[PDB]
DNA sequence: CACGTTGATTTTT
DNA sequence: ACAACAATCAACGTGA
């Protein structure tokens, strides 16, 4: 797979984006609670609950974008440092920092996420996302549950006196599904093997993290295309009207409905596609990416090309 | 010459930084038809550098020939996207954050020490413009246009379907006199031939508009109930 | 197996992620009647039966996301209480109170399991855990028990009147059983064998500790690798599959069915495995561990020099 | 840019 | 019977 594949990306980052889209499909799966909130609420808007001309408006939990792009890209940034591509020491030349001004103008999360320091230099996101969407209501997607801190003695009181120490905290089921596409603009094939690996390599998401946020990343498909597909709203309305409502299905049943959605959907959308890799074409060639992120050789290799590539884009086109 | 009504639906939630109070961040219910003109014909005509550096970096290049990301290509596209009439909308306040990638965070003051460079450090609330909305804009140009069926906008690229039709030859009509425009109108981009009677203005960066206007000059009754200024270009009034 | 596995840890605590997680997968057995429970009944959740054959929904226990850390931590500082690293008196020098401000900062708990109330900041936990959810269906994996309480004459009345004083309670049957993932990041060899000393010296951890809630944690492997590999619920529902759902096999059984599947799913996961000790290497390696707990030099000085590991990383990069 | 410094509000049958 | 949390998230001035 990967080897005919290496025809479609870019030879080398280009300085104007020229609409090669590379598009990751995917079921999100929650597999252990996590909690999608700000404002001290879980995230819900009301949406129609699909595209078949519904009167009936539902309300759906969202993962923002900054909740699902972070994630993805810091479990790059620790990809990098264990492969000694970038450093966390200050005293170091190739130092990258997530925010300040010390954030780096060569590595690749840079260049594929982008960076602002200022007039000393910035770059646009390579990676493009959506807010992605609960395909089922709230009502249906959540559950509230009681926490407590007591005394190390085992007790609400100490000294006679009760701790204030207890709360309710909401948080999204385990099997509630997103629906999502991610989009890479103008990538290296070396770029999409490390995006792409963060779609695959990263497992965790939202608030509590060291406790909570298990999710599953189930791939659907991969499209090749000259411009933006559709949205995870789009693709989520799509997808509840071709099950009818009956959002109590198995993984896998709801992934291969998915691929056949997905289809569905881009037969309508007018922008021209090169390669559609779905189904049998998909599991070969997720299988031959996860044989890269086994091999510390074959790993080694490619992140150190992508590191010069993106070195060699940031001095001749980038901030230098 | 032909003139496409399109209405934008927002698949997720759309943030300009139009002002800032305290704690707030706040987006304005009127899309700017200069960020719109962007969100359409960025890539497909006007350059689009991935990277910058210099004073390039943080001064626009909105009407100026000598850069590349200038509005100015589309004068000579011959197309022009006016600003965006809100049909119905909702806002959500939702918090934004700085990610402590470290083990070990500490809460510092923004001016303080380790924190004395303008930068999201800590927290911050954004009112943006939710799923729950809808907007109308027109476009005008004088060849059949390859409009794209999703745009994106804003502070977090955030997805618009575009459902677009051509107003056909048999329902407008062309006349020239005094009318209220109804529709929102940059300023800016107002040509000679054209004069503004009365306004009422949505204070707004990097320009106020128009929300209502009555006019002087040339005009397209694109509908019943709706008069177009006709012959607005990008920067029209230098 | 200790004079091999010290060379993949860390020479120190870093301040940033630099890959390098050690995952100890475990099932949780329990001994005595589990009381798992928020909101007043036992927790539970609705799931697919099994990843692949038998795709049928199935509620089953959780046992909730601290349900599974604060008896590890908790036992942790009472061993560096009792080794006198740290002391539970108001006007020492180590002090270090649980949930509050007047917590140390320094000690292996406020690193390892980190910290977040007052001033001098907070600290994300190193060790990261999740919610476990029974292998078997709640149906098979429950019982609800009666319990009074009479005044001392031995009856339901002191003046004739009725005390009335009757309630039910649900707890999980014993034998039932918790896959797990516990994933341990940027540790030193000192601080691996604090957390795997927890795993194997903690054996309370439901409510009601008291009388109640005894279990038998089971390693089944021990994973050195390049980030996250699968969620507690995905290896639930792998052996779930395995086993068929004939649940009914012995505990012997059980954890080598575990450690197949383990395994199975290890190599379907992009992540480079630098050590992958199961079975007879790990019965050799918990044994060596088991020498360090059970001695009071080689234990003293190994998690005194934690303490120094720690108090260095809250000097140098922590709480100062 | 890099040193230093430390006061304020009024109340949800 | 009895707790529903707990903290942290500048605003200048002065000299070089």
């Amino acid at each position: 797979m990967l080897d005919s594949l290496k025809s479609q990306f870019q030879p080398s980052f280009p300085r104007l984006a020229s609409g090669h889209y590379v598009h990751f499909l995917m079921l999100r799966h929650s597999q252990s609670f996590p909690v999608f909130q700000t404002d001290g609420v879980l995230n819900t808007t009301r949406t129609q609950a699909g595209l078949l001309e519904k009167t009936d408006q539902l309300s759906r939990l969202v993962m923002f974008k900054r909740k699902q792009t972070t994630p993805e890209r810091l479990a790059g940034r620790e990809l990098l440092r264990n492969l000694g591509l970038t450093s966390a020491d200050k005293s170091a030349k190739n130092l990258c920092e997530y925010n300040g001004e010390g954030s780096c103008k060569q590595c690749p999360d840079c260049i594929l996420y982008g960076f602002a320091i200022g007039d000393s230099g910035s770059e646009r996101s390579k990676v493009y996302s959506d807010s992605a969407f609960s395909l089922g209501a709230y009502e249906q997607s959540h559950r509230s549950f009681t926490f407590n801190a007591p005394f190390e003695g085992g007790t609400m009181s100490e000294a006679g006196v009760m701790r204030s120490a207890i709360n309710e905290l909401d948080h999204i089921l385990p099997e509630v599904t997103f629906p999502t596409v991610e989009s890479l603009r103008d990538a290296t094939y070396e770029g999409f093997i490390y995006v792409l690996g963060n779609l695959l390599r990263t497992k965790r998401y939202g608030a509590q993290e060291s406790r909570t946020g298990t999710m599953k990343n189930h791939l659907v498909g991969i499209v090749f295309a000259d411009g933006e597909i559709f949205s995870n709203l789009h693709l989520t309305q799509a997808l509840y009207d071709q099950m009818g409502g009956e959002l109590n299905k198995p993984i896998s049943e709801l992934c291969e409905t998915a691929a056949t959605v997905a289809q569905d959907l881009l037969n309508k959308e007018p922008v021209r596609k090169s390669e559609l890799i779905f189904g049998a074409h998909l599991d070969t060639l997720l299988q031959e990416v996860n044989d890269i992120y086994q091999n510390d050789a074959e790993l080694t290799k490619l992140l150190g090309s992508l590191y010069q590539q993106t070195q060699d884009y940031a001095t001749e086109f980038g901030a230098l | 010459t032909k003139i496409y009504r399109c209405k934008l639906t927002l698949h997720d939630n759309v943030f300009f930084a139009s002002r800032e109070m305290g704690i707030l961040y706040e987006t304005e219910k009127y899309f700017h038809n200069w960020a719109l003109s962007y969100a359409f014909f960025k890539g497909t005509i006007i350059p689009h550098p991935y990277g910058l550096v210099g004073q390039n970096a943080q001064t626009p290049a909105y009407l100026d020939r000598d850069r590349e990301q200038n509005l100015l290509h589309l004068n000579d596209s011959g197309i022009y996207v006016f600003p965006a009439q809100p049909i119905h909308w909702s806002y959500q306040i939702n918090t934004f954050k700085a990610a402590q990638s470290a083990y070990y965070g500490r809460s510092v003051q923004f001016g303080g020490k380790g924190a004395t460079k303008n930068y999201p450090i800590n927290y911050g609330r954004a009112k943006e413009l939710a799923v729950g909305s809808e907007f109308l804009t027109y476009i005008v140009s004088q060849k059949e246009l390859d409009l794209p069926v999703w745009i994106r906008l804003g502070k977090w690229s955030s997805k618009i379907r575009v459902e677009v039709e051509a107003i056909a030859p048999d329902q407008i009509k062309t006349a020239s006199g005094v009318y209220v425009c109804n529709h929102p109108l940059n300023p800016l981009d107002c040509p000679a031939n054209q004069q503004i009677l009365l306004y009422n203005r949505v204070v707004m960066p990097p320009s106020s508009l128009f929300s209502q206007s009555q006019l002087q000059g040339d005009y397209w009754q694109i509908d019943r109930n709706t008069f177009l200024p006709q012959g607005f270009h990008y920067g029209a009034t230098t």
